[PDB]
């Protein structure tokens, strides 16, 4: 529970660990043991962050630190994201997000299908995965694709290019699995191709055979990398509903006990708490059991099932 | 093995309303969670009523033991009440003095998705119909023909009417090879009344050229009343918007309609007879 | 300033009707809206309107109904965050529901059965007001193994709250307990329970029970312990034979016998008088202190053939206990907490070491002279004690002081007591003690409403406002003023059929502590009625019983019951008593399964007002921010 104060680009870093614990909870069915009803202060919290946010809202239809400040691709995706997972507890405005995924579709996106940034961050922390500039291009376009997806459950009525963009996306990314060197990357390229089932046959032997030691994607620093990796998989995972590698996967991420706190250690902490209040709600509580017996007899005509 | 009837299309990826064996020759049934029968010499009837959210997708019969009888002469299951798409219906089926015991599992889905639209339609429709039967056509003038194997009635002259699976199927007119498939489109039971009308493009490359229509109804009688289907007006090039009404004698439960467009076509079609 | 709070149950039940309490502190007509919508999160379920009214002094008569929902339901329970707005602020809290939407009396037509035959069950399906309502019920047969062999989902629509069932023993089949556990289709966690016998037997032809003269047993008896035989036909008659005793010891999970106390009998004419000797019990065990007894019972075995040699009754007086003292005190009834200065009265239950209440018995203190009481039917004496103003704790026993006996059996138990937390040490406390009798419906019970406040600010409480809480709900409400110079005030409340089987009465009002800052002070007391039932459902012989009934007549049966009610009948041999006992439906029980369902266990008088009313079982919240602490299981700790 932080205070959201700053800018645009703070107001993000001030309240999105509250909000992240907050949605936690909600799934996790996990709040008798938090405060009986902090969820009311920590909500408001996030309501003034979200008016803070608003009040530095551009003719675009988008969101950024500054009023005079073109907004970023990645900021907007992101921004996109967070207010498209919280359109359950408090009014969300609907033509402003819709807007803003038009102009991140028709504008902020090549003929071909891939988005390309302009303006990058004012800052280091927030970034991510993206420091590396190896693959930016790709990563961005996996990225605003997947927020797309997201927010494409509210805002199909007001915008028609998006199915073209996604197919886009897809069928571009589809051939560029072959050819990546970090190993996240690789990992959310992998989910990113799962969501819409794009993911099959020898891409998934990069999924299992690159990857180091089928468990950890590590890199050079950013450990929470790593965790970032081990949700994806379990995303793409519970995309295809398979339980051979799940359990061990799930086991190994409770070892570590990481709840935040560092140097822009959020988006990771976002990212790896909505793959599993996802896991939560998907994954039932045993295996699927559905049998049909049936007998017959030598003496009796009918079939007993 | 058993004789199997249907109605409606099986699907693989749902869940069943419930299951149960029924002995036809019991006087009367066990009242299995809460449902009425009324059985007699040449009728078995289940009153069926489900208390969930959920729409009838398909209902299987299986009876014992197997007759060689074709099933395709007659109609055997059928709804009396509702039918598929619907949360309940009076399912009635004809036995026989060999068909001793029967085994009755019914299907339903979430009445959100209630749509049939993703199962009727199979892969390529274009050389199979809803029947999954493939098309014949002859050389006479290039046209398509008719079938002869499954279970058809008549009313008036150039009248076709089709029963299979519980599924009845009318063509207006005629298809030519030629003709690309458009699209589909489907009715729910909210927006069924007993009479309704339907409005499709018919401009540019959306000429109108052959409709087909494929529905579930109910039944007062073993023989049914086969509702008045009839073109309103001329699909003329000039009305940009054509229509069809329906007139029913008895009220629908689901309709699925095809669309097949040929901008060459001139808009009527009909062979040289009289 | 105008001072605002809400009054709630600690716990509401779905599909059932629920009660708040509003109060102003803001004369005028002011509305108020309350709110109920789920949690987590926000999606509405109700929402109702009432006006209060200066004239009254603003009591909140408001109630509403949480909705039928389908979509509560799998993982941790559930919360309902509960609103109020009286036009210009907001107060909200957050409350439990309960799964437990009534209760299940299973009863079946007998005990004990064969395979071959029939058992027929009743399923009464009432709500938390005893009441009949309409669920839907799933019914589970279990074997002896632990596996059901047969389910069943039946609905409980205009039926009037009886669901008769059935089931075919098969005549190739387990003897043993079986089960039948029936659920709310709801709360697949609300398992009721009915387990009856299979076994091969045959009606036994008379009841032969064991009586001690004295119920208990000392271990300094010089005489033994005599135990008479009553072996009498189940029609009431007298009979001529012979029995075989037999004693033992119930130890911890075990059973150890004494061939040598194996004693035969005549019956003479339905009598017996059998005496264990002092050396036989002491010769049984091979213990060098007989004191060593203390703590374990013995059972009496008795077997008694007729002269005919016809039928085979054995029966057991099992739990003859062995005590040095024949009394033994409890403080079930009594609070944990004492009252400093005021006078502090404890509910004295003092009884047979087996639970059967005393009669005629009075109490003693190591310091106090002169104070004793009599026992009544019920078993609860009475006292009064004035305590240390002080914040040292009270730890005092029950002696008693009956003549014709020893002063080396009095029994006695270290009692411990906490002080109450009292905010800003305002030394103000509040005592709803009432005069215990036996009380009945119809009659008047004169509450008294003690009251020990100090003469700076006493003359400051206009009113106190009390409410009653039975099965979980508000029962009632109600308002008495409070002129100043009066220290007691006496409430004639005509105690009515609808207070059965207890109410707790709590009150509360208002307060400065001392700087122009808000308390309330406010206490609860347990108040018990005689268990007879809410209605009057009595069953007697319309003839003017002239002679007995005699096989194959008819007899014109009288029922006299409510109007509007549906009365079930079952005639059942005693036959089947005489083989199994166990697991009968009485009142009584149906009042213990309430009361174990109930929502308070603690008299009252905890900690501070947060425990007070956790013991009382209510959640008051306020704009100056007190509130409660909350609990999510069923039932009470331990
Ligand atoms: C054998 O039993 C079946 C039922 O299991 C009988 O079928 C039922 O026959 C009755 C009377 O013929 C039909 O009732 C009809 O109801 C309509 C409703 O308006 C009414 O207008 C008609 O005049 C008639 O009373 C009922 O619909 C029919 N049920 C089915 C499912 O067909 C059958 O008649 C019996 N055969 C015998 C007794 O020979
Ligand atoms: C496309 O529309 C064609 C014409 O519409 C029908 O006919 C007349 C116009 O020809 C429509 O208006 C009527 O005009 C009359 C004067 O001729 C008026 O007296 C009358 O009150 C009415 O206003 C009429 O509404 C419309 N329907 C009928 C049933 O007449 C039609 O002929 C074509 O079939 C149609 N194309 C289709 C249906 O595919």
């Amino acid at each position: 529970i932080v205070t959201p104060s700053g800018c645009g680009e703070e107001n993000m870093i001030g309240m999105t660990p509250t909000v992240i614990a907050v949605h936690y909870l909600d799934e996790t069915e996990q709040w008798e043991k938090f405060g009986l009803e902090k969820r009311q202060g920590a909500l408001e919290l996030i309501k003034k962050g979200y008016t803070q946010q608003l009040a530095f809202r551009q003719p675009s239809s988008a969101f950024a630190a500054f009023v005079k400040r073109a907004p970023s691709t990645w900021l907007t995706a992101y921004v996109v994201k967070v207010f498209s997972l919280a359109v359950n507890l408090i009014a969300i405005d609907s033509q402003v997000l819709c807007g803003a995924v038009k102009w991140l579709i028709l504008e902020k996106q090549k003929p071909d299908g891939v988005f390309q940034e302009d303006a990058p961050v004012i800052h280091q922390e927030m970034i991510g995965g993206l420091r590396n500039n190896n693959e930016k291009d790709m990563a961005l376009t996996a990225f605003v694709l997947i927020s797309l997806q997201e927010a494409k459950d509210i805002c199909e009525e007001q915008v028609n290019s998006l199915p073209g963009s996604i197919t886009k996306a897809g069928d571009f990314l589809e051939a560029n699995y072959m050819n990546l060197q970090r190993s996240y990357t690789v990992a959310i390229a992998g989910y990113a191709l799962a969501q819409m089932g794009r993911l099959k046959g020898p891409l998934l032997n990069k999924f299992l055979t690159t990857a180091k030691d089928k468990n950890r994607w590590e890199d050079p620093g950013k450990q929470l990398y790593n965790v970032e990796a081990t949700s994806y998989a379990l995303l793409a995972l519970l995309q295809l509903k398979d339980f051979d590698f799940v359990p061990p996967v799930v086991r190994w991420l409770n070892e570590q006990r990481y709840y935040g706190g560092g140097y822009g250690s959020t988006q990771a902490t976002f990212m790896v708490f909505q793959a599993l209040a996802q896991y939560q709600k998907d994954a039932p509580d045993h295996q699927e059991l559905n049998l049909d017996v049936s007998l017959q007899l030598p003496s009796r005509s009918s079939k007993i099932t | 093995d058993g004789d199997e009837y249907f109605i409606g299309k099986y699907k693989e990826k749902d869940e069943t309303l419930f299951f149960a064996s029924y002995g036809l020759k019991r006087d009367p049934c066990q009242i299995v969670l809460g449902y009425k029968c009324s059985n007699n010499q040449t009728h078995f009837v289940l009153n069926f009523k489900t208390n969930k959210k959920s729409c009838i997708s398909a209902i299987k019969l299986t009876s014992y033991p197997k007759i060689n009888q074709n099933s395709d002469l007659t109609r055997n299951l059928y709804c009396q009440t509702g039918g598929i798409g619907t949360d309940n219906c009076k399912l009635v089926f004809k036995k026989r003095k060999r068909q001793i015991a029967a085994n009755i599992e019914i299907y339903g889905i979430p009445a959100k998705k209630c749509s049939f639209k993703d199962r009727y339609i199979g892969a390529d429709p274009l050389h199979v119909d809803s029947y999954g039967l493939s098309y014949q056509f002859d050389q006479e003038h290039g046209w398509n023909l008719e079938r002869n194997n499954i279970f058809k009635d008549t009313r008036f002259s150039t009248e076709v009417f089709y029963h299979k699976n519980g599924l009845f199927n009318t063509q207006i007119t005629y298809l030519a090879e030629e003709d690309s498939f458009s699209e589909a489109r489907e009715i729910t039971a909210k927006d069924i009344k007993k009479k309704f009308s339907i409005i499709l493009p018919n401009e540019e490359y959306k000429r109108i050229s052959f409709l087909d229509v494929y529905w579930f109804q109910e039944t007062m009688r073993k023989k049914p009343k086969y509702p008045y289907i009839h073109y309103n007006g001329e699909c003329s090039n000039e009305n940009k918007t054509c229509e069809l009404v329906f007139d029913t004698d008895e009220l629908m439960t689901y309709a699925l309609v095809k669309v097949f467009t040929n901008p060459e076509s001139d808009g009527s079609r009909l062979k040289e007879e009289d | 300033s105008p001072m605002y709070s809400i009054i709630t149950p600690n716990i509401l039940r779905l599909e059932s009707e629920e009660t708040m309490v509003l109060e102003a502190h803001a004369q005028g007509d002011v509305p108020v809206t309350v709110t109920v919508h789920d949690f987590p999160g926000k999606k509405v379920l109700s929402s109702e309107k009432t006006v209060l009214t200066p004239a009254t002094n603003h009591m909140g008569n408001v109630t509403f109904t949480i909705p039928a929902n389908r979509e509560f339901k799998k993982g941790r329970n559930k919360f309902v965050t509960v609103q109020a707005t009286f036009g210009t602020q907001v107060v909200e809290k957050v409350v439990l529901v309960s799964l437990q939407s009534g209760y299940l009396f299973i009863q079946t037509d007998k005990t004990i059965y064969t395979p071959g035959s029939t058992v027929l069950y009743r399923i009464f399906t009432v709500n938390h007001k005893l009441l009949p309502v309409g669920r839907t019920v799933m019914v589970n047969i279990e074997n002896p193994e632990g596996i059901p062999v047969k389910q069943d989902s039946l609905s409980s629509q205009n039926q009037l709250g009886v669901l008769p069932l059935s089931w075919d023993i098969p005549e190739l089949v387990n003897m043993g307990q079986w089960k039948i556990r029936a659920y709310y289709e709801n709360s697949p966690q609300q398992v009721f329970s009915t387990e009856f016998e299979v076994k091969e037997y045959v009606l036994p032809s008379f009841e032969v029970i064991v009586e001690p003269t004295e119920k208990f047993y000392y271990i300094y008896n010089e005489k033994g312990l005599e135990v008479t035989i009553t072996a009498r036909f189940l029609y009431g008659k007298k009979v001529e034979g012979t029995a075989f005793v037999i004693f033992g010891i119930q130890d911890g999970e075990q059973r150890i016998s004494l061939p040598e106390s194996l004693k035969r009998i005549p019956i003479e004419d339905g009598s017996g008088e059998v005496v264990l000797s002092r050396k036989v019990l002491l010769d049984g065990v091979q213990n060098p202190r007989a004191e060593d007894l203390v703590g374990k019972s013995l059972y009496v075995s008795a077997t008694v053939i007729l002269h005919s040699g016809s039928d085979m009754v054995q029966a057991e007086r099992s739990g003859i206990p062995i005590v040095t003292s024949p009394y033994q005190i409890h403080f079930t009834k009594t609070p944990k907490y004492f009252k400093p200065g005021m006078p502090f009265d404890l509910m004295v239950f003092v009884t047979n070491p087996d639970g059967s209440p005393a009669y005629r018995v009075p109490v003693a203190v190591q310091g106090e002279d002169t104070v004793q009481s009599l026992t009544q039917g019920d078993g609860v004496a009475k006292l009064s004690i004035n305590t240390h103003p002080s914040q040292k704790p009270l730890s005092i026993t029950v002696r008693t002081k009956k003549q014709e006996l020893s002063e080396a059996e009095q029994a006695t138990r270290t009692m411990q007591a906490l002080p109450y937390s009292t905010v800003g040490n305002s030394n103000n406390y509040l005592h709803l003690s009432v005069l215990r009798t036996e009380l009945r419906p119809g009659e008047t019970l004169n509450v008294n409403f003690l009251l020990r406040m100090d003469r700076a600010h006493e003359a400051k409480i206009r009113y106190y406002t009390y409410l009653i809480m039975n099965k979980g709900r508000l029962l009632k409400a109600g308002r008495q003023v409070r002129e100043p110079g009066q220290d007691l005030v006496v409430l004639p409340l005509s105690i009515t059929t609808d207070f059965i089987p207890s109410f707790r009465l709590v009150a509360y009002y208002t307060l400065i502590g001392a700087s122009g800052q808000r308390e309330v002070v406010a206490d609860s007391v347990w108040v018990d009625v005689k268990d007879s039932c809410v209605g009057s459902l009595v069953v007697k012989s319309g003839q003017s019983e002239d002679r007995q009934p005699v096989p194959g007549q008819q007899m014109t049966l009288k029922i006299e019951g409510d109007h509007g009610a549906r009365v079930v009948l079952v005639a059942v041999d005693k036959g089947v008593f005489v083989l199994n006992k166990k697991n009968k439906l009485t009142q009584s029980k149906i009042w213990d399964v309430v009361e174990k369902a109930d929502i308070g266990c603690t008299p009252g008088s905890g900690k501070d007002y947060a425990g007070v009313f956790s013991d009382a079982g209510l959640t008051f919240t306020s704009s100056s921010g007190q509130q409660t602490a909350q609990r999510a299981e069923l039932q009470c700790p331990q």
